[PDB]
RNA sequence: GCUGGGAAGGCCCGGCGGGGAAGGUGGCUCGGGGGCCCCCGAGUGUUACAGCCCCCCCGGCAGCAGCACUCGCCGAAUCCCGGGGCCGAGGGAGCGAGACCCGUCGCCGCGCUCUCCCCCCUCGGGGGGGCCGGGCCACCCCUCCCACGGCGCGACCGCU
RNA sequence: UGGGCCACUUUUGGUAAGCAGAACUGGCGCUGCGGGAUGAACCGAACGCCGGGUUAAGGCGCCCGAUGCCGACGCUCAUCAGACCCCAGAAAAGGUGUUGGUUGAUAUAGACAGCAGGACGGUGGCCAUGGAAGUCGGAAUCCGCUAAGGAGUGUGUAACAACUCACCUGCCGAAUCAACUAGCCCUGAAAAUGGAUGGCGCUGGAGCGUCGGGCCCAUACCCGGCCGUCGCCGGCAGUCGA
RNA sequence: ACGUCGCUUUUUGAUCCUUCGAUGUCGGCUCUUCCUAUCAUUGUGAAGCAGAAUUCACCAAGCGUUGGAUUGUUCACCCA
RNA sequence: ACCAUCUGUGGGAUUAUGACUGAACGCCUCUAAGUCAGAAUCCCGCCCAGGCGGAACGAUACGGCAGCGCCGCGGAGCCUCGGUUGGCCUCGGAUAGCCGGUCCCCCGCCGGGGUCCGGUGCGGAGUGCCCUUCGUCCUGGGAAACGGGGCGCGGCCGGAG
């Protein structure tokens, strides 16, 4: 699996009914994919490995986006995940901070893939919870919990250097 | 530009500068590049001078008279940057490697001209504060330039006279704001009409 | 050094993007590189913003971090930021600059009749302070 | 991890007069001028109070390795406070097994000869550095006082003689002869 | 057009309230910077001289994937206009008069006339209104069947 | 024609081999074209002669067409850095370089680290011997004073002694420690002519990981013109202005 | 030590890709350059380094690394 | 002809290594920022060669019509090579900061310090500035009239990379 800007899809899945159980139970989960065929492809995975399950053997009964609930209220996401790395596999748990779950998620498959090294299809989100400030655990998310929080920006490069490309004066990045 | 296109090579990566250039000359553009002593490398000092060991020793075993010239000046480094990012085995390459002059210092045909800079190239934008850099002034020096003396006192006294220069701009600049106060009347309408167009907030 | 610091209430210009060169007020700060940004008044609706785009000004507004767009504007209002931005330098010569890349030929042809006028009394004054000053001698 | 900011304060006494030319440093106090700019650390200095001079070092943004410039800056401004109030002092005890060692002082304690170190003719010459003095004592016996207000030159000219004094092809743990830095501290003891 | 018959959101200080906490408002205590009055930093907390989240007994208004560029999938639920570039292959299409000055022709889409009143410009020529009945839908009433979904009420059968 | 060879996967002999031998499919041979700097086999794609448009694989600092995006997030400093299938170079083992993660523990009843005290008695415990008094060893692991002190973690003496730690306390005020793990980097890491991420060079990246919008061209795809072939065993004897 | 991971192509193997319308095939002599896995010399750190002598390792290949008896020998051994 | 005799040389940045101050990590620490000493190595020197690389300087064509240099834009022209389609005549630089202006102190009537005042997404701004071409003729108001132009003559100064 690739990524984008990834949307969360609550995806309802059950098996086919067979004369044993003609009301097999239904099934939900949150697929965090670029779309909805994605969707469908990461759930099927994760529900053949968790029950006893197929796209074949069974159907999926509803696939929609999951829109953020609150997406002007800044808050702290902690995502339990586990992934392969080269020589194994481990369970993480990271601290991330966005206006969506979904960008939080996101942000943990870039990080991941900065810090470890790991692929989109190695890493396997296995929770995503909305904590409070009192219950984050990272330092680099907990150094923004302030009300009072004020820094400046010291070293401003200049990102139109070639606009104009040759100029008589040299920049300014003190701003 | 059909112009002389003049540049200050000081604080500038030599790479970054290069790259530029060359793609200057290569559209027909005449390119001065002045002061190379000042152009800065990224990466610490030691390190770009076993890299410049390093091409000294790749020389010809049989004959060394006709193998890599390594020459020494810093002028003629970047020249010699310069022809690596040309195609200069070509007429072409070796019409624009012919468009380019390189200067240790700035001779009098340049030292009373405007130079110009390349936000691209600049060691302040292009490198982090805290990574260190060497200059090609100490490092051509250390590794055979004869003549890091005498280019810092010229180029000294060549400061020395361009302060004089620009004492004597400030005084014209003073006089000219003078004379704007003393003819605001005559010059009131004139000044509405550059202010309405936007020229002289 | 510093005089400008990102913080609640900070008044912001934006310099490029979809909503370049509007006002915003800075509500909340995320992650180093991101702000909960919100401009009421300046039609900006609140929004996530990266700091690159943002060039902070000298106006600091006083509410609440996370503070609803009603208080927002309260206080913008109480402000009146839109004033004050028209009268500093700043907006001014960003004023000027449209004005001056909106004008048509004609325009031009006038500034320029005004310009060669204007430069040839002032040079005539300026050779004149010359004189004045060129007439001394006293050791 | 880029902590928001990291600051530190360090008061300066009332005799003193500190100011700050950009990131140069220039203490000032009864002992003289001692000078030095932090220009190879980008840091927020400035100066607070107008009873207490406080004067903090700010770090913004500032990953592990430069967070710990910020201590780094703070401790060289108390050395130079400390040297243009106190003075540095280094006591050097020179010791020798057999041969005594002749140090005699040159002109006005800028150049100090070691003679017989280990019985032999070459004469050490080691020249001070700027600013800092050199005297043979009198109430101890075999003992050397370097006196000054940098402490980094005055620390580097005990370091000169330390290494000026040093025994070749021979097994140093029995052969202990040279000078040592015996003590460090200041002038008037105050 | 659809979605959670979109999510949030803006205004009506949202009114009647409740609960909660801090990234803690005011106040109070402590320690500091400005000539017993102000600012800074550390504690307390539940609103105070800021606010935030959850529940409502309920909301109401504009707008609505916003011409305040927050976050989608599309068009029988889709149309109009404009610009740039490359190109011009083919060469007897006439069932009609019996072609003769010459296929402005096939299919497809339209206009006017062989009917008449008027309206508005123009000095005869332009721009318009139609011109009598039908159905079907929209409005009101009350009116049948079927399909789908949900809810209740049974008779049988089966699963205890 | 009856000498084959190569590649994914399977697979036999062999330490292994650009070795030797098998199965499946594809290719090279018989094959040009874009890309991998270069290359019989790899990736894309197969070819009449041209024009426009668009792609594939691959790229867009300059060589060298195209990122001269106000690209996004982080990681990394190398005094042998790194830089893309085949592929042109590396291992076990280490790092108090930095980052992320797991597990455990101490702590306002005062962490941790520093500076400062104490660090005792039965008992110079039993065998062991030349001397082993805590500290050469074989066994035992108790008690009281206590706040704590081990019949002992080390240094040391021939034995002692004398220093040291376990352990308690003082000063200090707020967090702290350890064991693992996997990312980059460093060590491990030595060959002969002078030399190779292709070169230049590149460190707010021209490196590494994950992604966005654009943009570049092949003989590939679409549209058009032309040539030839193949097919419709296509049409025309109706020149039938009557 | 028992094990285990490597490097090199100065040995000997393994294969037969190039050369059989020919690349003159051992050794010695002469002569130049290159490598370091350094024997000596420069600067060093360590030792069961007191001094002397020696042993291990580091930066390091600038300079040097010899005269002879026997043997076709490379190798081998001895004399100095 | 070591078979005779003579001569054979200095500096710098640094490697290993040993140190300084100083955090990280209220202790420590040669390292993280910043420093020091440092070598048969490296680089230059001394030595050899001297660029399809430059410099300064000298003399520069006859005794007979005979060559040449410089001055004139002096004219008339031939042949051949093509580009281009206003100019910018200049501080030094810093980037965790800059720039401009003013009153006191020094050094000969100006510069450098310190106080004060301004501006700073650089407007005393290269996103900038200067010039700006249809030409005349009547014909007025403004700027000016201490002006404008001489391929006009003679003089002085400055510029050496
Ligand atoms: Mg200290
Ligand atoms: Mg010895
Ligand atoms: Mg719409
Ligand atoms: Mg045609
Ligand atoms: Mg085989
Ligand atoms: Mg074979
Ligand atoms: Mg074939
Ligand atoms: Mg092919
Ligand atoms: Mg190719
Ligand atoms: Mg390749
Ligand atoms: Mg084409
Ligand atoms: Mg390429
Ligand atoms: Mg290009
Ligand atoms: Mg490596
Ligand atoms: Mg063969
Ligand atoms: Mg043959
Ligand atoms: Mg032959
Ligand atoms: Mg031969
Ligand atoms: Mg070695
Ligand atoms: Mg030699
Ligand atoms: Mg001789
Ligand atoms: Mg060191
Ligand atoms: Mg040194």
């Amino acid at each position: 699996k690739a990524s984008g800007t990834l949307r969360e899809y609550k995806v309802v899945g059950r098996c086919l009914p067979t004369p044993k159980c003609h009301t097999p139970p239904l099934y939900r989960m949150r697929i965090f994919a670029p779309n909805h065929v994605v969707a469908k492809s990461r759930f099927w995975y994760f529900v053949s490995q968790l029950k006893k399950m197929k796209k074949s053997s069974g159907e999926i009964v509803y696939c929609g986006q999951v829109f953020e609930k609150s997406p002007l209220r800044v808050k702290n996401f902690g995502i339990w995940l586990r992934y392969d790395s080269r020589s194994g596999t481990h369970n993480m748990y990271r601290e991330y901070r966005d206006l969506t779950t979904a960008g939080a998620v996101t942000q943990c498959y870039r990080d991941m893939g900065a810090r470890h090294r790991a692929r989109a299809h190695s890493i396997q989100i296995m929770k995503v919870e909305e904590i409070a400030a009192s219950k984050c655990r990272r330092p680099a998310v907990k150094q923004f919990h302030d009300s009072k929080i004020k820094f400046p920006l010291p070293h401003r490069v200049l990102r139109r250097q070639h606009k104009p490309r040759f100029t008589t004066k040299r920049p300014n990045t003190f701003f | 530009e059909v112009q002389v296109l003049v540049l200050d090579g000081r604080g500038h990566l030599l790479g970054r500068l290069a790259a530029i250039v060359a793609k200057q000359v290569l559209l027909g553009r005449k390119v001065v590049v002045v002061r190379c002593e000042g152009i800065n490398i990224s990466g610490n000092f030691y390190r770009n001078k076993l890299k410049y060991l390093a091409f000294l020793r790749k020389r010809m075993n049989t004959n060394p008279s006709r193998g890599p010239y390594h020459f020494r000046a810093p002028s003629r480094i970047f020249w010699r940057t310069v022809r690596g990012m040309l195609p200069h085995k070509t007429k072409r390459g070796q019409a624009a490697l012919d468009r380019l002059k390189v200067f240790d210092g700035i001779p009098p045909p340049y030292d009373k001209k405007k130079r110009m800079v390349v936000p691209a190239a600049l060691k302040v934008v292009r490198l982090k504060p805290t990574r260190k850099f060497a200059y090609l002034g100490r490092l051509a020096h250390e590794v055979g330039w004869k003549y890091q003396a005498v280019t810092a006192t010229l180029e000294e006294k060549r400061k020395e006279k361009a302060k004089i220069h620009y004492r004597k701009k400030k005084q014209l600049m003073r006089l000219r704001k003078q004379a704007e106060k003393n003819v605001e009347k005559k010059i009131d309408k004139y000044t509405e009409v550059l202010k309405t167009h936007g020229l002289l907030v | 050094v510093f005089r400008r610091f990102v913080e609640v209430g900070r008044v912001a210009y934006v310099s490029f993007g979809p909503h370049a060169g509007k006002l915003v007020a800075i509500v909340d700060v995320i992650d180093q590189n991101r702000a909960l940004v919100d401009g009421p008044c300046t039609q900006v609706r609140r929004q996530a913003m990266p700091f690159k785009c943002m060039q902070l000004t000298d106006f600091i507004l006083k509410f609440p971090h996370s503070a609803h767009q009603k208080y927002v504007r309260q206080a913008w209002q109480k402000a009146d930021i839109n004033t004050k931005w028209a009268a500093t330098r700043w907006a001014k010569k960003i004023e000027a600059r449209e004005r001056k890349a909106k004008m048509t030929d004609f325009d031009r042809f006038k500034v320029m009749k005004a310009k060669k006028m204007r430069n040839r009394i002032i040079k005539n004054e300026v050779k004149k302070l010359q004189k004045a000053a060129l007439l001394k001698a006293s050791p | 991890m880029k902590t928001i900011l990291s600051n530190q304060t360090v008061d300066i006494p009332e005799n003193v007069d500190i100011t700050l030319k950009g990131r140069t440093v220039i203490v000032k106090g009864p002992r003289g001028t001692l000078r030095r700019d932090f220009n190879h650390i980008n840091v927020e200095l400035s100066l607070l109070g107008k009873k207490k001079k406080r004067l903090r070092v700010d770090k913004w943004w500032g990953n592990r390795k430069e967070l710990a410039t910020v201590r780094t800056i703070c401790s060289h401004v108390q050395n130079m406070i400390k040297g243009v109030t106190l003075g540095f002092r280094y006591k050097m005890r020179s010791v020798y097994a057999h041969f005594p060692i002749n140090v005699v002082i040159q002109e006005n304690g800028s150049l100090v000869e070691i003679r017989n170190f280990l019985g032999e003719k070459y004469i050490r010459r080691v020249r001070m550095r700027p600013g800092v003095a050199c005297s043979v004592s009198q109430a101890q016996k075999d003992e050397l006082i370097l006196e000054g207000n940098d402490i980094e030159l005055v620390s580097n000219s005990a370091a000169l003689i330390q290494q000026a004094t040093t025994v070749k092809n021979k097994d140093i743990r029995k052969f202990l002869d040279g000078i040592y830095v015996s003590e460090k501290g200041t002038v008037q003891q105050a």
